[PDB]
C-alpha cells in the first residue's frame, strides 16, 4: 500500500497506449504563426557555484 | 416531367441543346487544403478534408429534385458550415484577415442567402433563424474586422442588385436591417465610428446605388432604407 | 545654373545620393487634391475611369463607372522606374489598382495592346483557331505624357519567380541557387561585368552543354507541375488547366517573338490566380533591340524553360506547343497584307528605339519573318545591323547559326517556309543552342 | 453524410475516395513494409478483377476507381488495358489519361508503348491528335505509318488512313521489328473509326471486317468486346439503307438468351433493339427499349460530373437520336395519321 497508488495508476495507463490520438497532439495547430525548431536538454553532474574562470 | 424535358431538349436540336453550356467552370476555391477532420477510431482517425464535398453538396442543397435528397443535403450543409463555423476559431490567423477560410465564405455566403430565402419552408425555418444567428456572431467587436466585411459585402450585392427572387432581395433587406440593428446593439459606439463598417458607410453605399443607373440597385436601396426605416427612425 | 557636360552629371550625383522617396502626403495622398477634392456634384465633371471604353464597332454607353471617391494607397516597388501602385476608386466603390509608370511614351505600348487585340480578332477570324478558341488576356495601358504614362494592374496574380519559389522548399532554393550564380554559368564558361565578350567569344560547344548541365542539375524540377497540383483539385481539372495554361503560353511566345518583344527574366510574364493564365508585361522592347540595342544576348526567340519542359513528362513540345504555333502561323500566312498597315500607324512613333536605323527596317523585318523566314537567318541580319562592330560578333552569328549539325541544319528550312518548319526550327536551333553557349544571367535558364 | 452516400453516387464515390486515401496514408504507421507491399499486391488484384468483370461501366464507380489508384504510386501497378475500355467506354477519358500518365512517370524500347498507344487511343477517343505526334515523333511510333495516318486524320479525311490501316495490319515482314499486339489493335480501332467516320455503306461493311480472323458466341473476345457495337451499328445501317439478311437480328435472340450479353445490349443499345423491331414493327417492345434507354441515359448524364463538358456534349446527341424515334413511335398512327394531312 506504500506504492499501490501509484502501481494501480501505472496499470491504468500504462495501458493506454492504443488510442490512436495517445500518440497525437491535444491541438493540431500553433498558437500562432512561427517557427518551432527542434530543442534539446543537456544533463550532467556540472552544476552552479563551480564557475568563475 | 422529366421523360418531357429530354423530349424537349431532343426536339430543339443539338444547335440548340448546347447553349445549356473564361472562368471554365472551376477555380479550387482554395489555394490551400483545409477543414480537416479526423474520423474517429479505435485504432486509428483518418483525417479528412470536408471542403472537397462543398462544390458538390452546395449544386446539391441549391438545387435538386427528391425533397428528400434535398433535404439530406441541406441538413448535411448545415451541419458542415457549423463545424467549419466552429473550426474558425482556435486558428493561428496572422496572414489575411480569415487564413483558414476566407474564400470558402465567398462561395457559401450566396448559397447560404439562397438556401434560406427559398420554397419549401423546412429549408427557411432551418436556414433564417440559422443566418440571423450568423448575424448575431460576425456581428461581434471580435467579429467585425475585414470577416464581417465579406458577409456584409454579399448580404448587400445578393438581393439589393439582383434581376430576380423578390423574396431573396426582402430577405437579404431584412438581413441588413436585423444586422445594423445588432451591431448597434452589441457594440460600443468607438468600434462603429472607428470601424468602416457603420451607418455611414451604409449611408454611402445606398446613395451610390440610388444614383446607379440600373433598376436592380436603386430598387435594392430603396427598399433596404424602407426595412432600415422603423428603427432608423428612432436615432437621433 | 542662371543659365544653359561632366558638370551635368557631377551636380546630379550630389542629389542622387539622397533622394527617391516619394512618399505623399499619407496613402489617401494630397500630391492629388482630388483625393478629397469633387465628390460627386455639379462642382466639376465626372471624371471616367481610364481606359474603360473599347471600341468594339457600337458606339460605347456611357453609364459606365466613373472616377468618383477614393480609398488611397502608396506603394512602390523598386523596379527601373520605381512605379507606383494606386488605388482608383468609381462611384460604384470598386477599387482599381493601376501601376503609375514614371517617364515614358507609352504610345509604342499603346500600339502594341492595339496589335494585340487585333491578332485576337484574327484569332476568333481563324478557323481551327477559334474551334480551338484561342485568345490573349491583355490590360490597359495609358501614357499620359510624352514623360508620364499610367498602366493598370492585373487585380490577381503573382509572378511566375515568386509562384516557383513558393511552391518548393525556398530555403533549399535560396542555398543553392544563391550559392551558383555567377560562377556556375557567367564565369565556369570562361574562368564578370564586359567579361560577357569574352564569355561567347570563348564559349565551346562541349563546355556549353556541360556548364547547361551544372546548370539544370543546380535547380530543381516540376516546380511548374507543384504549382499545378497545389492549385488543381481534381486530377481531370489539373489536365485541363495545364493544357489551357500551355497553349496561352505559346500563344504568348509566338506573338511576342512575331514581335521580337525582348522578355528576358521570368518576371516578364504574370500569371493569373483563377484560370492560371499567364500574362506578358514590361513592353518596348520590340523588334530585336535587345539584340541590337543591347550588348546583353537575346537570341533566344522566347522564354522557353527547363520547367517549361518538365511541364509533363510525355510532353516534348512538340505535341501541343507544336500544334499551337501551326494554327497560329497558318492564320498569320495572311495577316501580313493587314498588319503591315497596323504597325505604321504613321511610322508608328520614330526613333522610338533610338530613344529608349529606322523603324521602317524593323517593320520590314516583321513582314519577312511574318511572309515565312529562318529564325537564325533573323537574328543573323539583326545582329549585323547596328551590333556587328561588336566583339565576338562573328561568333554571335555563328551561333545564331547553329554549331552542331542539328543547329545547323536549320539552314535549309530558309527564307519563307512551311508554318510547322519555321515553328520546329524556332523550337529547336533558336531555343537550346543559344541558351546552351551564349546565355544572359537576368535570362535565367537555370530557372 | 451515409444518408447522402446513398442518395448521391457522386458524394459517395468523394467520400471513399477521401476515406480510402486516409486509410491507406495511415496504415503506415503500424505496418512493415512487407506488410503494405502484400496489401498493395492484393489491391492491384482485387481492381483488375473489378475492372475485368464489370459490364456495366459506372461513370462515378469507374471513375473513383481510378482516381485511387492514381492517388498512390504502389496502385499504378494495374492493369492499363481494361481501365482504358472501362474509361473509354465510360466516357472516363481523362481520369483514365491522368492515371495511366502518372503510372507511365512514376514508372519512368521499354513496353510502356503498352500503355503509350493506351493513352494514344484515349487522345483519340476525345479527338486530340497534337499530344499524339508528340507521342510518336520520339520513339513509339515504331510504324511511321501509324503518324502518317494519325496526321491524314487530323486534317479530318480518313480514306488514306483507312487505307493505312488496311495495309499495315496487311504489312507483315517487319524489318523494323513485328509490332506488339497493342499497335496492331489500335490499327484496327482507328480502322474501325474512320470507317464509321466514312458512314458510307461500303466502309460501313469494311467495318463489319467480316469477323476477321473468324472472328455473345461472335463477342466473347474482349477485342471482339470491343468492336460488337461498331459490328451492330454498321450492320443495322446497312439494314436500315435496305439490307435483309436477319443474321443480326437472329444474334440478338440469341443474345436475349443469357442475361449478360442481353443486359448489356439494352444497358448501352437499347435504342438499337428498338430500331430493329421498328425494321420487324414490333412496337410494343421497341417502345419499352427506347423508355428504357431514355432513363439509362438520363441517370449516366447525371453521375457524369460537370467539368467533363466534352464528355456532355457527346452524351448530347443521343437525346436528338432518342426523340426523333420517340416523335416517330409516338406518331406512327394514333387516330389514323396517315388518313389525315398533319405535315406538322
Amino acid at each position: 500500500e506504500v506504492h499501490f497508488l501509484s502501481l494501480a495508476t501505472n496499470f491504468l495507463l500504462e495501458m493506454t497506449s492504443m488510442s490512436p490520438d495517445y500518440p497525437n497532439p491535444m491541438f493540431e495547430h500553433p498558437l500562432s504563426e512561427c517557427e518551432f525548431q527542434e530543442y534539446t536538454i543537456d544533463s550532467d553532474w556540472r552544476f552552479r557555484s563551480t564557475v568563475l574562470t | 416531367i422529366r421523360i418531357r424535358v429530354v423530349q424537349m431538349l431532343g426536339s430543339l436540336g443539338g444547335q440548340i441543346n448546347k447553349n445549356l453550356l473564361m472562368m471554365k467552370s472551376y477555380v479550387a476555391w482554395d489555394r490551400e487544403k483545409r477543414l480537416s477532420f479526423a474520423v474517429p477510431f479505435r485504432e486509428m482517425k483518418p483525417v479528412i478534408f470536408l471542403d472537397v464535398f462543398l462544390p458538390r453538396v452546395t449544386e446539391l442543397a441549391l438545387t435538386a429534385s427528391d425533397r428528400q435528397t434535398k433535404v439530406a443535403a441541406c441538413e448535411l450543409l448545415h451541419s458542415m458550415v457549423m463545424f467549419m463555423l466552429g473550426k474558425a476559431t482556435q486558428m493561428p490567423e496572422g496572414g489575411q484577415g480569415a487564413p483558414p477560410m476566407y474564400q470558402l465564405y465567398k462561395r457559401t455566403f450566396p448559397v447560404l442567402l439562397r438556401l434560406a430565402c427559398d420554397v419549401d419552408q423546412v429549408t427557411r425555418q432551418l436556414y433564417e433563424p440559422l443566418v440571423m444567428q450568423l448575424i448575431h456572431w460576425f456581428t461581434n467587436n471580435k467579429k467585425f474586422e475585414s470577416q464581417d466585411t465579406v458577409a456584409l459585402l454579399e448580404a448587400i450585392l445578393d438581393g439589393i442588385v439582383d434581376p430576380v427572387d423578390s423574396t431573396l432581395r426582402d430577405f437579404c433587406g431584412r438581413c441588413i436591417r436585423e444586422f445594423l440593428k445588432w451591431s448597434i446593439k452589441q457594440i460600443t459606439p468607438q468600434q462603429q465610428e472607428k470601424s468602416p463598417v457603420n451607418t455611414k458607410s451604409l449611408f454611402k453605399r445606398l446613395y451610390s446605388l440610388a444614383l446607379h443607373p440600373n433598376a436592380f440597385k436603386r430598387l435594392g436601396a430603396s427598399l433596404a432604407f424602407n426595412n432600415i426605416y422603423r428603427e432608423f427612425r428612432e436615432e437621433e | 545654373f542662371g543659365k544653359g557636360s561632366d558638370f551635368n552629371d557631377i551636380t546630379n550625383m550630389l542629389l542622387l545620393k539622397m533622394n527617391k522617396d516619394s512618399k505623399p502626403p499619407g496613402n489617401l495622398k494630397e500630391c492629388s487634391p482630388w483625393m478629397s477634392d469633387f465628390k460627386v456634384e455639379f462642382l466639376r465633371n465626372e471624371l471616367e475611369i481610364p481606359g474603360q471604353y473599347d471600341g468594339r464597332g457600337k458606339p460605347l454607353p456611357e453609364y459606365h463607372v466613373r472616377i468618383a471617391g477614393f480609398d488611397e494607397r502608396v506603394t512602390v516597388m523598386a523596379s527601373l522606374r520605381r512605379p507606383k501602385r494606386i488605388i482608383i476608386r468609381g462611384h460604384d466603390e470598386r477599387e482599381h489598382p493601376f501601376l503609375v509608370k514614371g517617364g515614358e511614351d507609352l504610345r509604342q505600348d499603346q500600339r502594341v495592346e492595339q496589335l494585340f487585340q487585333v491578332m485576337n480578332g484574327i484569332l476568333a477570324q481563324d478557323s481551327a483557331c477559334s474551334q480551338r478558341a484561342l485568345q490573349l488576356r491583355t490590360y490597359s495601358v495609358v501614357p499620359m505624357t510624352s514623360r508620364l504614362g499610367l498602366i493598370e494592374w492585373l487585380e490577381n496574380t503573382v509572378t511566375l519567380k515568386d509562384l516557383l519559389l513558393n511552391t518548393m522548399s525556398q530555403e533549399e532554393k535560396a542555398a543553392y541557387l544563391s550559392d551558383p550564380r555567377a560562377p556556375p554559368c557567367e564565369y565556369k564558361d570562361w574562368l564578370d561585368v564586359g567579361a560577357y565578350m569574352l564569355m561567347y567569344k570563348g564559349a565551346n560547344r562541349t563546355e556549353t552543354v556541360t556548364s547547361f548541365r551544372k546548370r539544370e542539375s543546380k535547380v530543381p524540377a516540376d516546380l511548374l507541375k507543384r504549382a499545378f497540383v497545389r492549385m488543381s483539385t481534381s486530377p481531370e481539372a489539373f489536365l485541363a488547366l495545364r493544357s489551357h495554361f500551355a497553349s496561352s503560353h505559346a500563344l504568348i511566345c509566338i506573338s511576342h517573338w512575331i514581335l521580337g518583344i525582348g522578355d528576358r527574366h521570368l518576371n516578364n510574364f504574370m500569371v493569373a490566380m483563377e484560370t492560371g493564365g499567364v500574362i506578358g508585361i514590361d513592353f518596348g522592347h520590340a523588334f530585336g533591340s535587345a539584340t541590337q540595342f543591347l550588348p546583353v544576348p537575346e537570341l533566344m526567340p522566347f522564354r522557353l524553360t527547363r520547367q517549361f519542359i518538365n511541364l509533363m513528362l510525355p510532353m516534348k513540345e512538340t505535341g501541343l506547343m507544336y500544334s499551337i504555333m501551326v494554327h497560329a502561323l497558318r492564320a498569320f500566312r495572311s495577316d501580313p497584307g493587314l498588319l503591315t498597315n497596323t504597325m505604321d500607324v504613321f511610322v508608328k512613333e520614330p526613333s522610338f528605339d533610338w530613344k529608349n536605323w529606322y523603324p521602317r527596317q524593323k517593320i520590314c523585318y516583321a513582314k519577312r519573318k511574318l511572309a515565312g523566314a529562318n529564325p537564325a537567318v533573323i537574328t543573323c541580319d539583326e545582329l549585323l545591323l547596328g551590333h556587328e562592330k561588336a566583339p565576338a560578333f562573328r561568333d554571335y552569328v555563328a551561333v545564331a547559326r547553329g554549331s552542331k549539325d542539328h543547329n545547323i541544319r536549320a539552314q535549309e528550312p530558309e527564307s519563307g517556309l512551311s508554318e510547322e518548319t519555321q515553328v520546329k526550327c524556332l523550337m529547336d536551333q533558336a531555343t537550346d543552342p543559344n541558351i546552351l553557349g551564349r546565355t544572359w544571367e537576368g535570362w535565367e535558364p537555370w530557372m | 453524410l451515409q444518408a447522402v452516400a446513398q442518395r448521391d453516387p457522386i458524394i459517395a464515390k468523394q467520400l471513399f475516395s477521401s476515406l480510402f486515401s486516409g486509410i491507406l496514408k495511415e496504415m503506415d504507421k503500424f505496418k512493415t513494409l512487407s506488410e503494405k507491399n502484400n496489401i498493395t499486391q492484393k489491391l492491384l488484384q482485387d481492381f483488375n478483377r473489378f475492372l475485368n468483370t464489370t459490364f456495366s461501366f459506372f461513370p462515378p464507380f469507374v471513375s473513383c476507381i481510378q482516381d485511387i489508384s492514381c492517388q498512390h504510386a504502389a496502385l499504378l501497378s494495374l492493369d492499363p488495358a481494361a481501365v482504358s475500355a472501362g474509361c473509354l467506354a465510360s466516357l472516363q477519358q481523362p481520369v483514365g489519361i491522368r492515371l495511366l500518365e502518372e503510372a507511365l512517370l512514376r514508372l519512368l524500347l521499354p513496353p510502356d508503348v503498352l500503355r503509350w498507344v493506351e493513352l494514344a487511343k484515349l487522345y483519340r477517343s476525345i479527338g486530340e491528335y497534337d499530344v499524339l505526334r508528340g507521342i510518336f515523333t520520339s520513339e513509339i511510333g515504331t510504324k511511321q505509318i501509324t503518324q502518317s495516318a494519325l496526321l491524314a486524320e487530323a486534317r479530318s479525311d480518313y480514306s488514306e488512313a483507312a487505307k493505312q490501316y488496311d495495309e499495315a495490319l496487311n504489312k507483315q515482314d517487319w524489318v523494323d521489328g513485328e509490332p506488339t499486339e497493342a499497335e496492331k489493335d489500335f490499327w484496327e480501332l482507328a480502322s474501325l473509326d474512320c470507317y464509321n467516320h466514312l458512314a458510307e455503306w461500303k466502309s460501313l461493311e469494311y467495318c463489319s471486317t467480316a469477323s476477321i480472323d473468324s472472328e455473345k458466341i461472335w463477342s466473347e473476345p474482349f477485342y471482339q468486346e470491343t468492336y460488337l457495337p461498331y459490328m451492330i451499328r454498321s450492320k443495322l445501317k446497312l439494314l436500315l439503307q435496305g439490307e435483309a439478311d436477319q443474321s443480326l437480328l437472329t444474334f440478338i435472340d440469341k443474345a436475349m438468351h443469357g442475361e449478360l450479353q442481353k443486359a448489356i445490349l439494352e444497358l448501352h443499345y437499347s435504342q438499337e433493339l428498338s430500331l430493329l423491331y421498328l425494321l420487324q414493327d414490333d412496337v410494343d417492345r421497341a417502345k419499352y427499349y427506347i423508355q428504357n434507354g431514355i432513363q439509362s441515359f438520363m441517370q449516366n448524364y447525371s453521375s457524369i460530373d460537370v467539368l467533363l463538358h466534352q464528355s456532355r456534349l457527346t452524351k448530347l446527341q443521343s437525346v436528338q437520336a432518342l426523340t426523333e424515334i420517340q416523335e416517330f413511335i409516338s406518331f406512327i398512327s394514333k387516330q389514323g395519321n396517315l388518313s389525315s394531312q398533319v405535315p406538322l
